[PDB]
């Protein structure tokens, strides 16, 4: 997991948010530098970091194009980059350092460090849940949306279903980001382009037999009847002129931003929007189970790799908006590398993920257990 | 458990294109009832499009994961009572070996 | 149960059924409206036989509901019974009427009485599924005897 | 019981009565297209 964040990830985190009115090209990464006013700079080792309490990390340069250096990252241990992945007994032996070691830690500040693995609920996928007894709403459909590598935009969308079994107008709305109310999906999808029902109903389901979802529908698309358009369509996610741009820009970019944000997909965002409609519909009508949350293939483990990755971008990001500080006041080398470092550093031994701020994840990067192999 | 191991990654596009070079329906133009029980795919979260015969698909980058072409890591399910064919190139997943 | 009749296995029932809260919802396999104009004829095949037995205004909107069989004797009930129910509900300002226990198909039908009916019938649907009760006492729902 | 929706713009049908004629009158409510009943079957539930 680190080893596939050094060798791509890290070339990528530096190119997406990168050039300014500057460009960021090629990666440069070096084996253990250790760094030392009287004297040289020596090709730090484990060993060495360790007893001296110092950092094993090393050397992060990128090819600026108007070959620069910006920090050091912490390596791991018995990596691709460790000076350790390819020796042998004899040399291990040697070293010193042991031979029946397996590797893993990180040596910040000295002390030998390992990170916790965390699982988390398998971002981007349909789901469908029921509500309490007591509830506006039946049941609600959800997707988290979150782009796979860049500006992880975890919003979100829950698919509603007003209306307990029984009473009257089972009315069905959904909820967009930066968007106040819940809007009946007849005005998304009509604003999304495909405009009359029929075909809406066409998104919506694969069997013009299934007289009964068909029904359900039915109060909902009785709901859209004020508005046939996709002008009125966006006119009416205002919340004149400016609002109906407001909507445009927030379907493109803020709608279920997984798949696309680009442009001319409005054909493949609706069908996706329609086969959510139709799983809440198969469970509201006990057709297929609410789907189960514990269900471990339906979780992922946020490694080192990952870790590295949200922690050197937020980080790099803070540095990028930098540059456009000592640069504006150029009325007219000044890229603090200091940040860089001492954050990948602090967020290591410590264990606060989101900087230095209490509002990060204290958990992680517990300090490795040295108590017996087995432990 | 000491076989599992997490998933890295892989690409989506050498088996997107290695898809669409199959079957790939692309979501754009989709026929409802044309395409009657069209057991629709899905990639890391997201509906590429639907092919016809599945079977056929499976079977296929069954053996052709089985020989390298594409990481033997990245896993995908034909839900048969469903007709949906999930895509998971993600990373996170925990798996085993058999 | 009551001082005397205490090993009273059909006393039992007696009162199981007069307290386990049976509504209408519990007996309804399924509600249909259907557009009959005239006050003297079903469009129906089935449902005809029961038309000319109760003769020997309203409007055309006709609402027809289903009953489950086994659902009139694990609440041991009767058409008869529940029509009388839903004739003292509404009370008068609809015209209704009732297969027979006897028929192989267990069936009720509902008019109206005296500029927009097919969204009235409806409230009204619902106003019967939940809110009409046939025998027994708020809350009060599985119900068992015991020795 | 299926139902169905209009040509010209393929809107959904909101069922009207013929006064004189006693049949049952499917129409539109975007156009003026109209049409009959393929059965007075309006509204079944089932549960
Ligand atoms: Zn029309």
């Amino acid at each position: 997991s680190f080893n596939q964040f050094v060798d791509y990830t890290l070339q990528d985190i530096i190119c997406e948010d990168s050039t300014l009115i500057i460009s960021f090209g090629k990666i440069y990464v070096t084996k253990p530098m250790v760094n030392e006013s009287d004297g040289v700079t020596h090709a730090l080792y484990p060993q060495e970091a360790r007893l001296r309490n110092l950092t094993y990390s090393s050397g992060l340069f990128v090819d600026v194009k108007k070959k620069v250096f910006i920090g050091r990252l912490p390596i791991m241990l018995r990596s691709k980059n460790c000076y350790l992945s390819e020796a042998t007994e004899s040399d291990l032996y040697k070293l010193k350092e042991c031979p029946f070691d397996m590797g893993g830690y990180f040596i910040i500040n000295g002390s030998e460090k390992v990170l916790i693995a965390q699982e988390r609920s398998a971002g981007n996928i349909v789901q469908v849940f029921k509500k309490a007894a007591p509830s506006p709403i039946s049941h609600v459909a959800e997707i988290r949306s979150a782009l796979e590598k860049g500006s992880r935009f975890i919003s979100t969308l829950q698919v509603k279903l007003y209306g307990r079994e029984g009473s009257s107008a089972r009315t069905i709305k959904a909820t967009l980001p930066y968007i106040k109310q819940d809007i009946p999906i007849v005005i998304i999808f009509r604003a999304l382009g495909i405009i009359p029902d029929g075909e809406i109903l066409e998104h919506i389901c694969y069997d013009v037999n299934d007289w009964q979802m068909l029904e359900m529908l039915k109060p909902c698309v009785e709901d859209g009847f004020v508005i046939q358009d996709r002008e009125t369509a966006l006119d009416f996610i205002g919340r004149k002129e400016k609002r109906i741009q407001y909507a445009k820009d927030i379907l493109q970019k803020e709608f279920l931003p997984h798949i696309t944000q680009l442009e001319g997909f409005e054909s493949r965002k609706a069908f996706f929007l329609g086969y959510m409609i139709n799983r809440l519909l198969l469970c509201a009508l006990d057709r297929k189970d609410q789907d189960d949350r514990d269900h471990f293939g339906k979780k992922r483990l946020d490694l080192a790799g990952p870790l590295l990755a949200q922690l050197f971008k937020t980080l790099f990001k803070k540095l990028t908006k930098d540059i456009f500080r000592y640069m504006q006041r150029t009325v007219e080398l000044a890229i603090n590398a200091k940040t860089i470092t001492s954050g990948l550093k602090y967020a290591l031994a410590t264990g606060n993920w989101g900087e230095q701020a209490m509002s990060s994840r204290a958990g992680v990067s517990q300090v490795l257990n040295r108590y017996t192999y087995s432990s | 458990s000491l076989m599992s191991c997490i998933s890295v990654g892989t690409d989506p596009m050498p088996i997107i294109t290695f898809l669409s070079e199959w079957g790939m329906e692309p979501l754009e133009d989709y026929v409802p009832h044309q395409s009657p029980d069209a057991t629709r795919v899905f990639v890391n979260g997201v509906w590429h499009g639907v092919h016809r015969n599945p079977a056929r698909l499976m079977e296929t980058l069954r053996t052709l994961r089985r020989k390298g072409d594409i990481n033997p890591e990245v896993s995908m399910i034909r839900d048969i009572r469903e007709k949906e064919l999930k895509i998971f190139t993600d990373a996170g997943r925990v798996y085993r070996p058999l | 149960l009551e001082p005397g009749h205490a090993a009273d296995q059909e006393q039992a029932k007696l009162i199981r059924s007069a307290i386990e809260h049976t509504t209408l919802k519990s007996v309804t396999i399924a509600s249909e409206i259907y557009y009959d104009p005239d006050p003297r004829s079903t469009v129906i095949p089935e449902d005809e036989e029961i038309i000319q037995l109760h003769f020997s205004q309203q409007s055309p909107w006709l609402l027809r509901l289903e009953l489950d069989r086994a659902a009139m004797n694990d609440k041991d009930l009767t058409m008869g019974q529940v029509g009388e129910r839903i004739k003292q509900t509404f009370k008068n300002d609809l015209f209704v009427i009732w297969s027979e226990d006897n028929d192989e198909k267990l069936i009720i039908r509902c008019r109206v009485v005296r500029a927009e009916e097919d969204h009235m019938l409806k409230k009204i649907e619902n106003t019967m599924l939940e809110n009409i009760t046939l025998r027994g006492v708020e809350n009060i729902e599985r119900v068992v005897m015991m020795k | 019981t299926t139902f169905r929706f209009c040509r010209d713009c393929n809107n959904m049908l909101y069922p009207r009565e013929d006064k004189e004629n006693n049949r049952l009158l499917f129409e539109c409510r975007t156009c003026s297209y109209v049409e009959e009943a393929g059965s007075p079957l309006v509204y079944r539930h089932e549960l």
